[PDB]
């Protein structure tokens, strides 16, 4: 999850 | 024959406007907890 | 001609249940994910 | 006449192919807000 | 957010 | 909520 491991605090839920 | 399709039909489109209403209504619920979420988020951190 | 028309609106029904159903269970799982924020900012608060 | 009701039918279909659409999205943001909540409750417990 | 910022502790999830 | 008060650390959230 959260964008395949990406970080960023979240990614912004993923891009929304 | 066919005006019973045409019935059929009036009544498939009703149904498919209240499934695009319900959609409407769950796209807003859904951003309210999306919104939600970030909000404990930055709490947490 | 027609008899066919009869039977893609089956067709369009059947959808039209399976899209129904569906979003009966996203309708279950959003309302699990409300609560749970609910009790997440609880504790937080 | 019935002529029209094939039309009509290919816009049911197609509007039904943009609500499986919909729901296919709203199925995928769902998701990642359950696995929010699940790594919010981690951090909390 | 919450209800165009309502308050209220959330304002019971913007009505539900 | 929870699955009925099932506890169990949110029961997977509600099975998923
Ligand atoms: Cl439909």
């Amino acid at each position: 999850g959260x964008x395949x491991x990406x970080x960023x605090x979240x990614x912004x839920x993923x891009x929304x | 024959r066919m005006k019973q399709i045409e019935d059929k039909i009036e009544e498939i489109e009703s149904k498919q406007k209240k499934i695009e209403n319900e959609i409407a209504r769950i796209k807003k619920l859904l951003q309210l907890t999306v919104w939600g979420i970030k909000q404990l988020q930055a709490r947490i951190l």
